[PDB]
């Protein structure tokens, strides 16, 4: 059974995955838009 | 036997001796009271 | 230098102050109203000066159970009539 | 030459002498285990598992031997209090001896590897230079570890081929070594469930086998090889040290909070069992069940096992010790001889009064007695001039139920006060303070000492980890930075990307 | 828009006086209302 | 000649915006009577 | 005896709550921080003059004219750790700061002791917080106060005949 | 260097110093296992801590009997 | 005073063992070729 | 015996001060 | 190789006003949340339900007395996650249960991890040795031992330090009265390392500043230095003679001097961390047994040690009922330890 | 209370006013 605290655990897991996910998505995006000039 | 080429000499200069003896003696002066309890 | 606009340039410019004579006071006032309306108390659950004790009570509303702590707090708040 | 703190760096490019040094270290550790077991056997009194168990005697390795099924001595006794048992070879003595012999063999092997250090095996066939293929060594060793772990879980702990492990009731009254079946459901991750330990070793064992095979068979990505400097053994030192301080913090934690692998009959009770009056609650439950079934108070309390009463005493709380208060718990309060019985305090009106118990935090604590509702009814005053609650004013008496003092009542204020003073510690016991010249001051148990030592070593190993990680990742500059370092590499904005010359 | 129009010494003097005013208010508040002990 | 919205700008405002809000709050607090 | 002096001082002046002592603490904590920091940055930017089988200290010879570390690299590091203008590129300014922070802080510690010598004591917020009825609402200052009380009542248990400890 | 019987036997196991798989190789799979391991540790931690409470999982000395 | 009767040996070995280690290293350093 | 130990360690430390000062390795400009 | 990872790496490691790095991804959110949480709590959040204390500007506290206080003792060592079984997603209740404490402690810890990783990353990019991070291991050892290990060894987070000025002072006085922490030789080594570090800082700064070479005409001597100059800005030789003649010994090696400046305070803090680890288990240096046996038999025998224990006993009895409200201590006037008159 | 804040407002502004006026008029600062 999914106790309230297991549901809580899942909520936390999702929240963390969302925060990290959006963070990496945004940083990758920005990195792609603002490339360093080489050569 | 053929000698080991990884060997290195070891050194402790006088200043390092003095520093080490100071560390050890002062540590001993500190902890001795607790060792005697 | 790292490529960003110098701070002294920015903060000695008219445009910065045009923006910020609006944005800074607005934020200050928003904080002020955050307190003066009492919203802070409600958001954070901080007792108002009249909400620490019931009239005749002198015992602290201390949380004493981990998993029913929420309910305990709610009961303490209810007992303020 | 080398500074003193670098003498061992001579082993870095010498796999054979490194192996020799590891052999010597292992020999030292195993020799330690043997000699420690021997000293404990030379000091351990097996005559009273109830009130003088190993954890009262400052026993450290003995509980670990007991934990995995070594419970008897060649001399005929067992730690569960049995007589005329034959433990076979693997008694405490046999374990100690085995470790001593192992120590000796490792010493000799160390000598061989030190002398014959220059083996072709340690040479890269392509360069003729000393080299160890660490990723593959990792695979081989991980595979071996996997096999050993699996086998430990599946055979030893299950009892399928082995003795099992120490298990007990929730109150540590009837502990013994038993085979334990794996728990494959979620309660397997309950630290207090032994089956979880067995299932752990079987499953993690298999996983270790598979990952080991993988590491034997699959080479590192060039990017990880370069990033982690996998040609440099010090990287292995760094990450191994990190893993080790992790494991040490974990065993410190499980020792302090308790788990299926840190049983109270082997290491002593936890501070938290005192904090929550765990044993007091169980004792009261049993007494109430006795009274409900028609027993007298005297009978109800007399039915309480001495071991359980003994757990309900702060002298066994491991958080009552001192860093420099050395030796066995027995050196402090004394060797426990017998339970005096449960003390019941009453005032002149006949209301039962309850002594307020000492929390672990307090080296000293006042003596305060309240009624069942926590109202103060009696105390031992500091200032007398305005005292209103003195035992003399309140006519406090104490009557004992169970134990040596069963059926007795004391009414003279000095004695009643004395027992109240002992009552702050919980259940009251008679001690032999003469045998060890006990000083009356509480010492911690092996639970406390193990926990202390391991939290400290773990924390220091955090530094070891940091240091060797640093040495690994910064090998190129540890004798110093480039003398030809250009000021433009550190002046801001010259490169768009810090440290990258291709971004001018 | 143009950097330099409002002199930095004025910005510093005004900002500084603002800080003095707000901190001053906090100290007044130490003697009045909540936390005043009265 | 210069960008406006940079990493630095963001960092600065993550601190400065709440700071002014909070100072306004506490200022309001100085007039609260029991 | 030093500890006795400290505990009694806390009891009688609430020194922890005195800003000169807090400045003292900032002084010694800060002193240690900057000592370790400076140590670490200078050590971090030592110019390679030695091999791995010898101490890097031998890379410096007593009385040499050339500086033994690269301050530009040190500043390059620390300036990126925080931000450029929070880092010293001037060794003299840096060392002046290194001198001044602990010295000034410790001057304040000393003046703290020396002015509490005349019983101008730490901040007293005992019962500063009161609810609408007038109930006392404890803060951490009041718990401090309880500890201080324990100290006050127990120290020199035979020396006082009268209710106030006036010096 | 000295050859020995056992050294000869073990030689292949220590002959691939420096040998790498191209580029990122199995790094992503590794990363997946790390994420899963992190989640596992998080689970057992929150269980021990009583933040995660599961049916039939009584984190106590009174776990059973 | 009722001190720990092992305090003496504990302190003595605590001082002597590392001190001796250091003296050994120093002296063998001095005797190396100049 | 405790007192003897303490005073002994102290005296060793003072003697150490003496050697560390008057019989230090001299600093030399290269 | 020029995939997304390397492009991200490029952007992350761009030379900007505030360096980011891979470490920034851990550091900045965690540090921001730790600090923000502290400011938020100290401004608005009570400790009424956890401690029976006011702890915010909102309640009338000032900067010295505000805190984010530890959870109630009954919370034990709960992670106290917002979504956990205690708060159950309710932010207000979460604040009221002391959720901001664990919030701050944990984001704080990961933030410190992020900062030290930042030190390593930047050291690597600039090409310097990573001694700053290594030295930073001491602050971390302190934070971890005191804010995490200590309460973990005690009954609950309640007995950890609360994040507040006065609260921290309370933590100090608690450690005196209950642990006799001053008597602890690991704390003593901590003290020696801190005061010794401040001494080294002051003495080194002053020595450099007073052995400067005249490199300018200015009476204000700071401009007479150039970052890129090869020469030492001060005289090691003169400094060495000065201290040799003043104090008896002197540094002669600058590298040694500065390593020593690293070594002393870092080691001090680490020793203190070890001691606090002991205190987590109440494994204190509280007593000298010989002292107690003598004093027990001889009521004329008195040392500053016994006097200090009397002070400790006072602290405990007078502060415990309000400091530990979950124990429901009731100490009658008559049981309170007091000397004459006071 | 209003009067006191008005007084410290004029007195408080006087100095910066001196400086401002001199800076505007290229005075001998
Ligand atoms: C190096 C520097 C690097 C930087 C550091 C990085 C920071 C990362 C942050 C990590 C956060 C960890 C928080 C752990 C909380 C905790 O532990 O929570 C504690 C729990 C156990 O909970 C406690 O358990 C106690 C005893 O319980 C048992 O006993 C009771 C009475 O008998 C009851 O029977 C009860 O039901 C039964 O469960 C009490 O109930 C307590 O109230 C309760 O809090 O353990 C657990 O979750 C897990 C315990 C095992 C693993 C421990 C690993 C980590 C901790 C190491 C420190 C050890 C501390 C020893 C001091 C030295
Ligand atoms: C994991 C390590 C460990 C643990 C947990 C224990 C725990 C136990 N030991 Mg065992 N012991 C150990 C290792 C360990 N021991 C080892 C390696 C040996 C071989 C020497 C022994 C030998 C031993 C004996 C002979 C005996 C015990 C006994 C006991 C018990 C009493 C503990 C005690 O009084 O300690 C006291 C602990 C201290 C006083 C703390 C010491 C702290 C040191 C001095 C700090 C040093 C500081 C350092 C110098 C600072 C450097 C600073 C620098 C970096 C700047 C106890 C159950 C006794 C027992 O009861 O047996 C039945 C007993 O008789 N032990
Ligand atoms: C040759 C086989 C052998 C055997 C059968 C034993 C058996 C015994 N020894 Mg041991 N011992 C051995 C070799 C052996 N020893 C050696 C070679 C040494 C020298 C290092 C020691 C040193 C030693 C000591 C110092 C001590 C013992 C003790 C004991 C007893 C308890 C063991 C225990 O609690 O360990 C617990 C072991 C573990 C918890 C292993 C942890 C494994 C880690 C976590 C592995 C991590 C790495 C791995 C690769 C990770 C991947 C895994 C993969 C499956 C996923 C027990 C009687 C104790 C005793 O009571 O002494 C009298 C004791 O104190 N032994
Ligand atoms: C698996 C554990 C491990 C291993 C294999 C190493 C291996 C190595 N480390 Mg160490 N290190 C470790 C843990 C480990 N470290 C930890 C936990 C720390 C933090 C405390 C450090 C901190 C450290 C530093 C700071 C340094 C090293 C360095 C070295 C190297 C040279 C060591 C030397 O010559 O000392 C010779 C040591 C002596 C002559 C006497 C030491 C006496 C000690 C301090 C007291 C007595 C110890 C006692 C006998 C041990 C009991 C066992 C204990 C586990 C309970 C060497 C490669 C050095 C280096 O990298 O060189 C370039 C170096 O600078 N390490
Ligand atoms: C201050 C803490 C710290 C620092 C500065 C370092 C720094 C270093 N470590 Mg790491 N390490 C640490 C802690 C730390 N470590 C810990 C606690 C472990 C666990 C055993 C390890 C394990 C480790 C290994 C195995 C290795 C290193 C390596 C290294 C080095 C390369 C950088 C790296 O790998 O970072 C690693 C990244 C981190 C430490 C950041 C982790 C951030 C986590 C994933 C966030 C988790 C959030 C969490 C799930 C939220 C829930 C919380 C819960 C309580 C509810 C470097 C020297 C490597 C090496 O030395 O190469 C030469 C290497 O192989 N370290
Ligand atoms: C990297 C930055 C970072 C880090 C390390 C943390 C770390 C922490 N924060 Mg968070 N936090 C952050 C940024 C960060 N925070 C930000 C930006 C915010 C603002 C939104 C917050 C807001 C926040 C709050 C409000 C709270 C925390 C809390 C926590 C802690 C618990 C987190 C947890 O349980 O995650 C669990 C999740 C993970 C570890 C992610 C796992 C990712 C894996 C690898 C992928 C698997 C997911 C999968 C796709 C899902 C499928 C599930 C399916 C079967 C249903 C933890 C200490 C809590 C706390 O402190 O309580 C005291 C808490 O209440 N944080
Ligand atoms: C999940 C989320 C979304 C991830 C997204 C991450 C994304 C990439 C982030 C990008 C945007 C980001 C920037 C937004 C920021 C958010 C927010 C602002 C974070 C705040 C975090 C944190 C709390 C800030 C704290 C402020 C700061 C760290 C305070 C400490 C600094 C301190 C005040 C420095 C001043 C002291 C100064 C005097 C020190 C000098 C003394 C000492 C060092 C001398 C030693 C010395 C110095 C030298 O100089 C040199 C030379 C040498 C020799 C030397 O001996
Ligand atoms: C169980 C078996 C145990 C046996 C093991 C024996 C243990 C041996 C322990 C060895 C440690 C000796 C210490 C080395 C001492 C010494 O040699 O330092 C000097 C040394 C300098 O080394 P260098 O890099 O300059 O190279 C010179 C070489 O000759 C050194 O080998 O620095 C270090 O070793 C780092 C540690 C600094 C330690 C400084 C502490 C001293 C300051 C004073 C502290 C007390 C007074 C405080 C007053 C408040
Ligand atoms: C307390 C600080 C004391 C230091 C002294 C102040 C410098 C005073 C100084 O030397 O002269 C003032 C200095 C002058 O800058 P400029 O006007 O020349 O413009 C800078 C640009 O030209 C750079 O491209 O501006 C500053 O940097 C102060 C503003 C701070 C910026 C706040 C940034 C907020 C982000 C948070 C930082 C994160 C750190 C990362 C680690 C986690
Ligand atoms: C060879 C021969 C023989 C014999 C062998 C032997 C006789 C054995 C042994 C072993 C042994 C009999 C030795 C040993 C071990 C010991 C050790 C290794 C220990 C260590 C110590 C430690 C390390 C500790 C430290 C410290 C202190 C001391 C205290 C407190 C703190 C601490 C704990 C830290 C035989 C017949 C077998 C055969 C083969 C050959
Ligand atoms: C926790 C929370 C989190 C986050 C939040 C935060 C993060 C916020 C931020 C905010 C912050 C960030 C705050 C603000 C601030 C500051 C203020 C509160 C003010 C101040 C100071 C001052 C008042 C100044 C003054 C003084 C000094 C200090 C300096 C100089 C001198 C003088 C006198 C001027 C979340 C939501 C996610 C979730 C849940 C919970
Ligand atoms: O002499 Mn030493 O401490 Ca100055 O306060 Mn009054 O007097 Mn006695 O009491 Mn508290
Ligand atoms: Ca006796
Ligand atoms: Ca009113
Ligand atoms: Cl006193
Ligand atoms: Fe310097
Ligand atoms: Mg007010």
């Amino acid at each position: 059974t999914i106790t309230p605290s297991l549901k809580g655990f899942f909520i936390g897991l999702l929240s963390g995955a969302v925060v990290l996910g959006l963070t990496f998505a945004v940083l990758i995006a920005i990195s792609q838009i603002d490339k360093v000039q080489r050569s | 036997m053929e000698p080991n080429p990884n060997r290195q000499p070891v050194e402790l200069n006088r200043t390092s001796l003095y520093l080490g003896l100071l560390l050890i003696l002062v540590l001993a002066l500190l902890f001795s009271s607790y060792f005697f309890n | 230098t790292t490529g960003e606009r110098p701070f002294s340039d920015i903060i000695t410019s008219v445009r910065y102050w045009v923006i910020h004579s609006i944005t800074i006071p607005a934020l200050f006032i928003a904080g002020w109203l955050f307190v003066s309306t009492g919203l802070a108390y409600d958001v954070f659950g901080t007792p108002r000066p009249d909400s620490y004790y019931a009239q005749e009570q002198r015992s602290i509303p201390l949380v004493t159970d981990r998993f029913e702590a929420k309910q305990q707090v709610e009961t303490f708040l209810e007992q303020l009539k | 030459g080398l500074p003193w703190y670098r003498v061992h760096t001579v082993l870095i490019n010498d796999p054979g002498r490194l192996i020799a040094a590891h052999l010597m270290h292992t020999a030292l550790v195993a020799g330690w285990a043997g000699s420690m077991a021997l000293y404990e056997l030379a000091t351990f009194d097996p005559s009273d598992p109830v009130l003088n168990p190993m954890w009262r005697q400052g026993m450290f390795v003995l509980p670990f031997m007991a934990r995995l099924g070594v419970t008897g001595s060649w001399s005929g006794w067992s730690i569960t209090g049995e007589t005329g048992i034959d433990p076979g070879f693997w008694s405490f003595e046999g374990v100690a001896l085995a470790h001593i012999v192992l120590s000796g063999l490792l010493f000799l092997a160390a000598c061989w590897h030190w002398v014959y250090w220059d083996l072709e095996l340690f040479r890269d066939p392509r360069t003729g230079e000393p080299a160890l293929d660490l990723p593959k060594m990792f695979g081989i060793h991980l595979f071996l570890a996997g096999l050993l772990c699996f086998g430990f879980g599946a055979f030893h702990l299950t009892g399928l081929f082995g003795p099992g492990m120490w298990v007990s009731d929730p109150y540590g009254l009837t502990g013994s070594v038993q085979p334990v079946a794996p728990e494959w459901g979620p309660d397997g991750f309950n630290p207090y469930n032994p089956g979880g330990v067995v299932a752990h070793h079987i499953a993690a064992g298999i996983v270790g086998i598979i990952a080991g095979l993988f590491h034997i068979l699959v080479r590192p990505p060039q990017r990880l090889y370069k990033a982690l400097r996998m040609g440099n053994i010090e990287t292995v030192l760094s990450s191994s040290i990190a893993a080790v301080f992790f494991a040490a913090f974990v065993v410190a934690g499980t020792m302090w909070y308790g788990s299926a692998t840190t049983p109270i009959e082997l290491f002593g009770p936890t501070r938290y069992q005192w904090d929550s009056s765990y044993f007091q609650q169980e004792i009261n439950r049993r007494v109430q069940a006795s009274l409900a079934s028609g027993a007298t108070l005297e009978e109800a309390w007399s039915a309480i096992p001495e071991k359980l009463a003994f757990y309900d005493y702060i002298g066994n709380n491991p958080a009552k010790g001192g860093l420099f208060r050395t030796g066995p718990m027995n050196k402090g309060d004394g060797i426990a001889q017998a339970w005096k019985g449960h003390a019941v305090f009453r005032n002149k009106e006949g209301e039962e009064l309850f002594v307020r118990r000492m929390p672990a935090f307090f080296e000293s604590f006042p003596v305060i007695l309240t009624d069942k509702n926590g109202v103060v009814k009696a105390d031992i005053p500091f200032r007398r001039a305005e005292s209103k609650y003195s035992f003399e004013q309140q006519g406090v008496t104490v009557s004992f139920y169970g134990g040596e003092l069963n059926g007795q009542t004391f009414t003279d204020p000095p004695t009643v006060k004395s027992y109240a003073r002992k009552a702050i510690f919980g259940e009251i016991f008679e001690f032999d303070t003469e045998t060890l010249n006990s000083d009356g001051i509480f010492r911690t148990s092996p639970r406390g000492w193990f926990t202390f030592a391991h939290a400290v070593f773990a924390l220091l190993f955090f530094f070891g980890h940091i240091w060797h990680g640093a040495r690994t990742l910064f090998r190129d500059v540890f004798s110093g930075i480039d003398p030809e370092l250009s000021p433009e590499q550190v002046e801001w904005g010259f490169y768009q990307k810090v440290g990258d010359v291709t971004t001018r | 828009s143009e950097g330099g129009r409002i002199p930095l010494w004025i910005v510093a003097t005004v900002a500084g006086m603002g800080v003095i005013v707000i901190v001053g208010l906090f100290f007044y508040g130490a003697y009045a209302g909540l936390g005043s002990s009265l | 000649s210069y960008p406006i919205f940079t990493v630095r700008w963001v960092a600065v405002h993550t601190l400065a915006v709440p700071t002014i809000f909070f100072l306004g709050a506490i200022a309001a607090m100085q007039f609260i009577q029991r | 005896g030093t500890f006795n002096f400290m505990i009694v001082f806390q009891a009688e002046h609430n020194i922890l709550m005195h800003p000169f002592h807090q400045l003292g603490v900032a002084g010694v904590f800060g002193g240690a921080l900057f000592c370790a920091m400076h140590g670490s940055l200078v050590t971090s930017s030592l110019i390679r003059e030695t091999t791995e089988t010898e101490s890097a200290n031998y890379g410096y010879k007593f009385g040499q004219e050339e500086e033994t570390y690269n301050i530009v690299a040190a500043h390059g590091y620390f300036g990126r750790l925080i931000f450029q203008y929070a880092s010293f590129n001037n060794s003299r300014s840096l060392h002046f700061f290194l001198a001044a922070w602990p010295v000034v802080g410790v001057w304040f510690a000393a003046l703290g002791i020396s002015t509490m010598a005349f019983n101008l004591n730490g901040f007293n917020f005992n019962h500063s917080v009161i609810d609408a009825k007038g109930n006392v609402i404890n803060t951490w200052a009041d718990i401090i106060n309880r500890a201080n009380l324990g100290m006050e009542v127990m120290h020199e248990r035979n020396a006082h005949n009268f209710p106030l400890d006036l010096a | 260097a000295r050859r020995t019987w056992l050294g000869d036997i073990l030689r292949p196991l220590n002959s691939e110093y420096g040998k790498v798989a191209p580029g990122w190789g199995t790094t992503p799979l590794m990363a997946v296992f790390m994420g899963l391991f992190l989640v596992f540790l998080l689970i057992i931690l929150e269980i021990y801590n009583s933040t995660l409470i599961l049916d039939g999982v009584n984190v106590s000395w009174k776990a059973l009997g | 005073m009722e001190v720990n009767q092992l305090g003496l040996i504990a302190t003595a070995l605590f001082v002597l063992v590392p001190s001796v280690f250091l003296i050994i290293l120093y002296v063998q350093t001095e005797s190396q070729q100049k | 015996m405790e007192t003897i130990t303490y005073v002994f360690i102290f005296a060793c430390i003072i003697a150490l001060f003496f050697f560390a000062i008057f019989f230090r390795e001299p600093p030399r400009i290269t | 190789e020029r995939g997304w990872f390397d492009i991200l790496d490029d952007w992350l490691k761009r030379d900007r006003f505030v360096f980011v790095g891979w470490s920034g991804i851990l550091l900045f959110p965690c540090a921001y949340l730790a600090l923000g949480g502290w400011l938020t709590g100290t401004t608005f959040v009570t400790s009424w339900y956890t401690h029976g204390l006011a702890s915010s500007y909102l309640e009338g506290c000032n900067f010295l007395t505000v805190a984010v206080s530890t959870p109630a003792n009954s919370m034990g060592h709960s992670l106290l996650l917002l979504w956990g079984p205690e708060a159950q997603g309710d932010f207000t209740r979460w604040c009221q249960l002391g959720g901001l404490w664990t919030f701050i402690a944990l984001h704080g810890a990961f933030g410190l991890i992020g900062f030290m990783l930042r030190q390593f990353e930047i050291a690597r990019l600039v090409g310097v040795r990573p001694y700053n991070a290594i030295a930073f291991s001491a602050p971390i050892a302190v934070f971890v031992s005191v804010f995490l290990i200590y309460p973990l060894g005690q009954s609950s987070w309640f007995f950890a330090p609360s994040f507040g000025v006065a609260a921290i002072f309370r933590f100090l006085l608690f450690f005196q009265g209950f642990h006799n922490w001053t008597l602890n030789p690991f704390h003593m080594m901590g003290v020696a390392g801190v005061l010794g570090g401040a001494l080294l800082c002051a003495i080194h700064g002053a020595t450099v500043e007073n052995t400067l070479f005249q490199d300018g005409e200015g009476a204000s001597t700071f401009r007479a230095f150039n970052p890129t100059q090869a020469e030492e800005t001060y005289s090691m030789v003169t400094a060495n003679r000065f201290w040799s003649q003043i104090f008896g010994i002197a540094f002669s090696n600058k590298r040694w001097l500065h390593f020593f400046m690293l070594f002393v305070p870092v080691t001090g803090l680490w020793m203190s961390a070890i001691g606090v680890v002991g205190l987590a288990l109440n494994l204190r240096s509280y007593d000298f047994i010989s002292q107690e046996i003598r004093a027990a038999e001889d009521p004329e025998f008195e040392t500053f040690y016994t006097k200090n224990l009397l002070l400790n006993e006072g602290i405990r009895a007078w502060m415990a009922p309000q400091d530990q409200p979950h124990e429901n201590f009731v100490f009658p006037e008559e049981v309170l330890p007091r000397g004459n008159a006071l | 209370v209003i009067a006191q804040l008005t007084m410290i407002a004029m007195i408080g502004i006087a100095g910066p006013m001196i400086i401002f006026l001199l800076a505007v008029r290229r005075g001998n600062l």
